[PDB]
């Protein structure tokens, strides 16, 4: 199992190997990357997604306002301006401490991305128990992404394009399935950018 | 952890020594193992002490509770019952209090031996604690019914003082109480076994007493 | 897999005369084989004729401080009157025996004056069971200083015998037994608080120790 | 295990006198006293003695393995043995077993001879049971009631002393470390060696 | 809860003439891997109070809640500046919740630090409290200053300086043998930066990135992370 | 206990507590950790101390029986290679973790001798209960090229704080100089009721009179 | 589990061993003969425990004690007896536990009429009276009362009487039948006592 | 531990067990009276085991069984009596184990004179004869081969004669004083029988 | 414990990091580094190298033939052609040997460098048990190692310089000390060429 997510300019991307699809899509701008026991990860994402539709339900408002192969798939958000989608922190923050709350049995690690209106593309790691940090540069997970880590340290850069991240990413989960034993598969990559979502599978 | 207790023509005798210890290091030297339950029943400590006192002083007070309720004084067999009861109602939990309870009741002399396990018995003769078979070898080699109260205490002594000479967790001092009809009386409050063994044993102090 | 129960070391004294009683401690806590710091009360004023000091963990002596101290202070406040050092003494044997199943890792000494100007001392266990005794020691140099206390006091194994004792001598021979446990053990510490309880009120000294 | 059969040796020096003090207890299963005539010191020479304490069995293989050792050794040389070399031996045999050892933590206490006229210095020491040497010039205690011991003597210790003073103070010591003992007492055995002679007296302890 | 995963390494704090100063290194590692490298380890619960941490990351995360929580209840139901809770209160608080998780046998693998000013005579800040957005300084006597310790035990105490962690053993030689008195904030930062560089080389969980906050009669004041001068 | 050891101008110097214990007792308030191998080598160790002077004895005579065969000047790789074969070869069971300093043809040198039967050449170190306070205090002030004064003032600085902080380690402070020729050993080198005759009871007594 | 009893006084000494072999929950005999061990001369040697463990250990005990009499043409001191079978059981406790507790007794023209106690750690001494077994609770402390200087066989007879009836009363194995080795002016004597 | 023997036979029913109280090594008592539970009506109820045990669960389903027999003002069954006890033991061992094996034995006018055996683990059946204990093992055999139909008291009282002589002889615990419930004739007949 | 061997042109290069002098010379042309237990690892070193001198001595020919900081030291072989010195595999298979009959107790992964006349310079690895392989490529072993794998295995050429193969091996160590927590200090380095072999340090 390798994870790993990268924030570029105007935008997160989010790549995950297929070996036992570990990117779940809790909202049309969230995304969240599970690693760990499988059982344990379906379900807190289960609950997760109920809360963050009852979230996204809660918080809007009453009357009317602003007046190899690379097949790919694009989605454009239905709700513009981010009038009630769910803050990326907040969800994070739920999952942190319903995975405290039974970190005695609860064993996994995930990943947060998305974009919202008050803070942007943002990425977080909710580690073994309830631990939760606010990632600035790229995140990493599984036991694959060990072997990349010190790669990705050398080829990050402050502000990369579209196509520069891309590149980097597929090469790092290339390298993570290449050494890693227990990684393989396609390679899953979603595209996080502000007014839509791309989602692309790559088959080397 | 010595205890003793028999019955006589005068009533009963109840017979304790006052050692406690941690283990090897005995904490303190004189302690009280006998506890008036009520005007006329007594109950020695055996194992647990703090086990034994707590429970022992939560049976006096229901007996308090009971008599001034109904007016008339309880049956060692009751208050036998009562704790026997108790004491199961904590099996496996760890408690090691072993308790003989002697008195007097409208139907005369009477004396229970009871255990953590509800181990309730009627008998005339009983002794708990790590010197408890050294007093039973020692009474019933010599035990007779229908003895004046001066033998009485002088085969309880005897035995305690047996006991606490081969008993590393029994010594101190040598308490004996008399229960007759009218309450009780302390025979004997407080005895060093210094004098006892050197009175009984070796009378000359001359050479060690080999044995 | 955690184990809730940390020595934290120390040593109380208690000895008692005819109208006053001595209960000195050390002030050091400390851990396996470090110190936390260097001044830490184990002596702790229940009444204006008690005080009770401990040994064992720090939590759970100041725990039990409090709650014996908020006890008494609700029984005086419902009932107009100070408990005796009897009523105390029993009160926090029931404290004690309360978790019987989860018992406080304190050894307690229980020292005060009773209403006919006795010193009275009692010694506990960590599970409830106490007893009245003329003097006492609990925490690492029990072991160490009993012995002192049970020739000075008791003077069996003696002969000759002298029993004319002041204050003011037992205050000396207070000094001299926690003066030799802290030479001859490391737990007990590096400054003493010695309470003294007489008829007129009590008061207290502090004396300085070895630093090891 | 050294509860099984517990014991108490102590010693103490004095101004041209030594003393060594032990209990004379034998028991079984710790708490079932067998014996009351079980004495820990044994003579090894005309000016030097060792108090054995712990599992019996140990005390008399080694008390038994020393005593060949010495014979021999004063046999070839034709000599008394010093403490000095006794007290190496001792190391050097226990040792010997450091894997598998003996249950014992022994005391070595006697005089040193100073030649020149001919001196006698206080020699005392006592060990682990592998043989941890630590020589300290003043009281030596060990067995299961080593603690109480060490608060006597250093609440007692009075220096250099008469050999009447040294008797009083090491008997008020060990009477008074016995008593708050459970496993150890039932008698005590007090030796004052001095180089003019050699008093062996018995307390009248409390013998229960 | 059931073990530590992701811990920090110390914290060292000491009171000095305008306050108290406490410091920590910015990292935190997953065993043996330093997956973290810039974290926030020091906390704040209100004006004149400050939260230290030396365990697993979770446990003290928590415990940040529920204090700042506690700050914002207080401040609720605050009608004078005399009302704002006191260092003191604050740290009998995580002592007495420490207690009870120990009693429940589910501590929290932490060693907490909580340090402050315990006196309203100084500053007026606290009479009208701003927690969104945010002269000389004024000497403290040092008895109106308060550092407390907070042990997975519960056992709890108060001193001039404390250290947890591998601190413990170095940097608590350094103050005991060094510290001295109403000392300038210059040498307070020159003998915690000793510490610190102590514990870098023989410390493989610590490291050179340090944070370093100030609480003071101006409030507390987070200075700029800076790499030891080693 | 706490034991360190430091490299100076073409020197070397050791320093010690004086404090054994015996568990949560202590047992001797002045032993002595310095060990003598040669007139140039010396060592001091933490962990069974019946170990520490077992193989500190057989090293020394070992040393001693190899100088006079080879007439050449001790050696203190040589007593590293005795001491590491002889503790890997015993599975690291024999606890002793050794400083050992000397002061051969090669200069003066420092090597830690660890259980497992590693060794690793250090300028400074120190080893014990009190090991972390005094390396502490060693790294904050330790220098190169130091002079014998300010080498003994460290040494100090070191075991005195060792001594201050740890429970385990107290007493004095004994010091050692090795120098290519000659040697100083400065054991103190800081260092920061009686009964009536007839008093006690008895009932045996016999006088021998020795030959 | 195996009761054995020793009374040693001036000019007498007296042995007294209960008389079954039990195997599982059954007793194989009532008249068990393999507690007991005569040595040529004057000496007795009582042992309990295993019944193999006591079998073996008895008879090697037994047959070196005789080949030292026949090679050096004398009578082993009762001393020398015990210690050697001390030593003996110690080795063997450090190579092979021999679980057997062991009561020596005999009578020398050096040190008089004798007894030795001995556990099944070799924790020997020499005594004046003892017992071995769980039994032995139940008669130490009558031994100590009963028990005085210038004591006569009759007297000490009637003392293990007391013993035996103790133990068919109170001891949780009812033992009855019980032999019995008498030593004195120059004679042994068994008997055999059913209470 | 504690040896029960019950022997059913036409018009006649007979239970035995030995009088001890077992503590530790010694016997508390030799005249124990725990053991034996006698129902109002013609109804008995031996327990064997601990102690306390057999204290609690004796006097439970006796006090509860005069509770039915007075509130319906009849006598209940010899089966249902004992079918009930088998569903308390069982509830209990489910929930609070109670170490006790048990022999109900009785009379109706519906069924005549029964028996039934219980383990610990509530393993009712009804049987003609059995036993209970280590000491069951030294006397089943005995029980099988002396019994034969049309039985006679007197000879029932024979056989257990020589089931005590057996256990006395043989038993590891030689156990000396019997208790004997003989019912028959619609009488209870309390004995004491010492071997 | 990191270490590192990189086989560039004319020569071999070994990195390691200075936490617990992790480099040993066997011979004037022979260096071996070792991970994991250091007293285990002390002996065996002390055991090959007696083996080491041993054979050397013994296969000599009887009569004449052929008529930040960066502080370094430089040795030129006092054997020229290697007429005697023993060759890098027999030393590497008789440690292998060595490591294998004692597998149930050794625990240590080494790796061997070392120029030879008949196979040029060679790298060898012997890992737990007694595995011995042949890397043509590179070696990598302790912990600090797995971080940098994908690293290396990016950035690595078929035929380095002297200076790149340098470059390489210094930040590959630097990385990871940066990464694990159990490798630091100064990082020690040694260049074995065909003629001489030269070990410097760097303190960054």
């Amino acid at each position: 199992t390798t994870i790993i997510g990268i924030i570029y300019d105007n935008g997160v991307m989010l790549a995950c190997d297929s070996r036992t699809r570990k990117i779940n899509r809790i909202n049309e701008n969230l995304y969240v990357c599970r690693s760990g026991a499988s059982a344990h990860s379906q379900k807190i994402i289960e609950i997760i997604k109920h809360y963050c539709v009852s979230m996204k339900n809660e918080n809007r408002k009453k009357g009317r306002f602003h007046e190899n192969l690379v097949t790919k798939n694009k989605y454009f958000y239905e709700d513009k301006f981010n009038d009630y989608n769910p803050l990326v922190e907040n969800v994070a923050h739920i999952t942190k401490k319903i995975i405290y709350t039974n970190n005695n049995f609860l064993s996994c690690a995930l990943i947060f991305g998305g974009y919202d209106k008050i803070k942007k593309q943002q990425l977080y790691a909710v580690n073994l128990n309830g631990s939760i940090i606010e990632k600035h540069d790229f995140a990493v997970s599984g036991s694959g992404s060990i072997y990349i880590q010190s790669y990705l340290q050398d080829k990050y850069k402050k502000f990369m394009t579209k196509k520069e991240c891309f590149n980097l990413i597929l090469n790092c989960v290339k390298y993570a399935m290449h050494n890693d034993n227990s990684s393989g598969g396609l390679i899953r990559i979603v595209n996080i950018t502000k007014s839509f979502v791309e989602e692309f599978t790559v088959v080397n | 952890t010595t205890t003793l207790a028999f019955k006589f023509k005068d009533g009963i005798i109840v017979a304790v020594d006052s050692r406690a210890s941690m283990g090897s290091f005995i904490s303190s030297q004189n302690v009280e193992k006998i506890i008036e339950i009520n005007k006329n029943i007594l109950g020695t400590m055996a194992g647990g002490a703090a086990d034994c006192l707590y429970w022992e002083k939560y049976l006096g007070k229901i007996i308090k509770i009971y008599e001034l309720r109904n007016n008339e004084k309880i049956s060692v067999r009751a208050a036998s019952t009562i704790l026997s009861n108790i004491l199961y109602q904590y099996k496996g939990y760890g408690l090691c209090c072993g308790i003989i309870l002697s008195g007097y009741d409208h139907t005369g002399f009477n004396m229970f031996y009871v255990d953590d396990s509800g181990k309730k018995v009627e008998g005339n003769l009983f002794s708990c604690g790590s010197g408890s078979t050294y007093a039973y070898s020692i009474l019933d080699s010599a035990y007779d019914y229908n003895l004046n109260l001066d033998q009485a205490v002088e085969l309880a002594r005897n035995a305690i003082y047996h006991a606490t000479f081969r008993d590393g967790g029994s010594g101190g001092k040598v308490r004996v109480f008399h229960i007759h009809k009218n309450g009780y009386d302390k025979i004997i409050e407080g005895e060093d076994v210094f004098d006892l063994h050197y009175h009984y044993t070796n009378p000359e102090q001359k050479d060690q007493y080999v044995m | 897999r955690w184990y809730p129960y940390i020595d934290n070391g120390g040593t109380v004294i208690g000895l008692t005369g005819k109208d006053y009683v001595i209960l000195a401690a050390d002030t050091r806590l400390s851990l396996s084989y470090s110190i936390y710091t260097r001044f830490c009360p184990k002596i702790s004023k229940l009444t204006d004729k008690c005080i009770i000091g401990s040994s064992g963990m720090q939590s759970d002596i100041k725990t039990l401080h409090s709650l014996l101290q908020k006890k008494i202070q609700l029984f005086v406040l419902e009932h107009s009157h100070y408990p005796d050092i009897h009523v105390i003494a029993r009160l926090l044997c029931v404290i004690l025996y309360s978790r019987r199943f989860f018992p406080y890792y304190a050894f307690n000494i229980l020292a005060g004056v009773d209403e006919n100007n006795k010193g009275v001392l009692y010694n506990y266990d960590s599970v409830g069971s106490y007893c009245e005794a003329t003097h006492s020691c609990v925490g690492s140099g029990s072991q160490l200083i009993l012995p002192i206390l049970d020739n000075r006091v008791e003077q069996k194994n003696q002969l000759i015998k002298n029993t004319n004792f002041n204050l003011g001598d037992d205050i000396n021979f207070v000094k001299d037994a926690i003066t030799s446990a802290t030479e001859r053990d490391i737990y007990t510490g590096d400054k003493t608080l010695i309470y003294v309880i007489d008829k007129m009120g009590i008061n207290v000294n502090t004396l300085d120790l070895k630093q090891d | 295990i050294y509860n099984y059969n517990g014991g108490c040796v102590l010693g103490m020096s004095g101004s041209n006198c030594v003393a060594i003090a032990c209990d004379l207890r034998l028991g079984a299963n710790t708490f079932t006293t067998v014996s009351t005539k079980f004495s820990k010191i044994f003579k090894m020479n005309n000016n030097v003695y060792v108090g054995l304490s712990g599992l019996a069995t140990d005390i008399q293989t080694l008390y038994e393995i020393l005593r060949y050792r010495v014979n021999l050794y004063e046999v070839r040389q034709d000599a008394e043995m010093d403490v000095e070399c006794f007290a190496n031996m001792l190391s050097s045999i226990l040792y010997s077993n450091r894997f598998s050892p003996y249950f014992v933590n022994p005391i070595v206490v006697g005089f040193k001879l100073k030649h020149y006229k001919v001196n006698y210095e206080p020699y005392l020491t006592a060990y682990d049971l592998i043989g941890a040497k630590c020589e300290t010039r003043d009281f030596v205690v060990n067995g299961v009631t080593s603690e109480q011991l060490f608060g006597m003597c250093e609440s007692l210790y009075v220096k250099d002393q008469d050999e009447n003073g040294l008797f009083e103070t090491i008997s008020q010591c060990l009477l008074s470390a016995l008593d708050r003992d459970c496993i150890s007492g039932w008698g005590a055995e007090v030796l004052v060696l001095t180089p003019e002679k050699i008093i062996k007296k018995k307390l009248k302890a409390r013998m229960d | 809860t059931l073990g530590p995963v992701v811990t920090g390494t110390s914290v060292i704090a000491i009171k000095y003439k305008h306050g108290i100063m406490i410091a920590a290194d910015r990292k935190a590692s997953y065993g043996s891997y330093a997956k973290f490298q810039n974290v926030e380890r020091i906390f704040k619960i209100n004006n004149k109070t400050v939260m230290g941490f030396s365990g697993e990351l979770a446990d003290a995360q928590y415990l940040h809640e529920l204090l700042t929580r506690k700050n914002i209840n207080n401040l609720s139901e605050k009608k004078r500046k005399e009302d704002m809770y006191t260092p003191q209160h604050y740290h009998s608080y995580v002592s007495r919740v420490f207690y009870v998780r120990k009693n429940r046998i589910d501590p929290l693998f932490n060693n907490i630090i909580i340090a402050g000013i315990n006196s309203q005579k100084y500053d007026n800040n606290d009479d009208n409290v701003l927690l969104y957005t945010n002269e000389e300084y004024k000497e403290i006597h040092k008895d109106d200053l308060y550092i407390g310790f907070v042990d997975m035990h519960g056992t709890n105490f108060c001193d001039d300086y404390i250290t947890t962690g591998y601190a413990r053993y170095f940097a608590l030689t350094l103050l005991r043998d060094h510290y001295k008195d109403n000392m300038t904030e210059e040498e307070a930062r020159i003998l915690i930066n000793e510490c610190l560089r102590i514990l870098y080389f023989r410390d493989a969980t610590s490291s050179n990135f340090i944070q370093i906050v100030k609480v003071t009669s101006k409030g507390v004041e987070y200075e700029e992370p800076y790499i030891l001068p080693c | 206990t706490t034991i360190c050891g430091l490299v100076c101008q073409n020197a070397v110097i050791l320093g010690a507590d004086t404090r054994a214990t015996e568990g949560p007792i202590v047992a001797d308030k002045n032993c002595s950790k310095l060990h003598y191998i040669s007139k140039n080598i010396w060592c001091a160790g933490a962990g069974v101390a019946g170990d520490l002077e077992h193989t500190t004895l057989w090293l020394q005579h070992n040393v001693e029986l190899h100088r006079l065969n080879t007439n050449t000047q001790p050696r203190v790789s040589m007593c590293v290679s005795r001491l590491t074969q002889e503790l890997f070869k015993y599975q690291g069971y024999k606890v002793c973790a050794i400083v050992l300093g000397g002061v051969d043809v090669n200069g003066p040198q420092l090597y830690g001798i660890h259980p497992h039967g590693s060794s690793c050449l250090l300028p400074f170190t120190a080893l014990g209960s009190g090991s972390l306070n005094a390396m502490a205090v060693l790294e904050a002030k330790y220098r190169d090229n130091m002079t014998i004064e300010e080498g003994k003032n460290l040494v100090c600085e070191a075991i005195c704080a060792g001594i201050f902080n740890d429970l385990g380690s107290g007493g004095n402070v004994d010091i050692c100089v090795i120098t290519k020729d000659s040697y100083q050993h400065i054991r103190p080198y800081k260092e920061p009721t009686i009964y009536p005759k007839g008093t006690t009871p008895i009932l045996s007594e016999k006088i021998e009179y020795i030959k | 589990m195996d009761t054995l009893i020793g009374l040693r006084g001036n000019n007498f000494v007296v042995l007294a061993a209960d008389t079954y072999s039990i195997n599982s929950i059954i007793k194989l005999k009532n008249d068990d003969n393999t507690k007991f061990y005569d040595i040529h001369g004057n000496k007795c040697l009582l042992l309990g425990g295993s019944i193999g463990d006591r079998l073996q250990f008895g008879e090697f005990i037994r047959k070196n004690v005789h080949l030292y009499q026949y090679q050096n043409n004398t009578d082993m001191f009762v001393k020398s007896f015990a210690f050697f079978t001390r030593k003996n059981l110690a080795y063997y406790l450090r190579r092979n536990p021999f679980e057997v507790n062991c009561l020596i007794a005999g009578y020398d023209k050096k040190d008089g009429y004798q007894l030795y106690w001995c556990d099944y750690l070799s924790n020997m001494d020499s005594v004046n009276k003892g017992a071995h077994g769980y039994g032995a609770y139940l008669v130490s402390a009558i031994l100590d009362k009963y028990y005085h200087e210038n004591l006569t066989v009759d007297e000490a007879l009637d003392i293990f009487k007391l013993c035996f009836e103790e133990l068919k009363k109170r001891f949780l194995l009812t033992q009855i039948n019980y032999e019995l080795r008498i030593m004195y002016d120059n004679k042994v004597e068994t008997q055999y006592v059913t209470v």
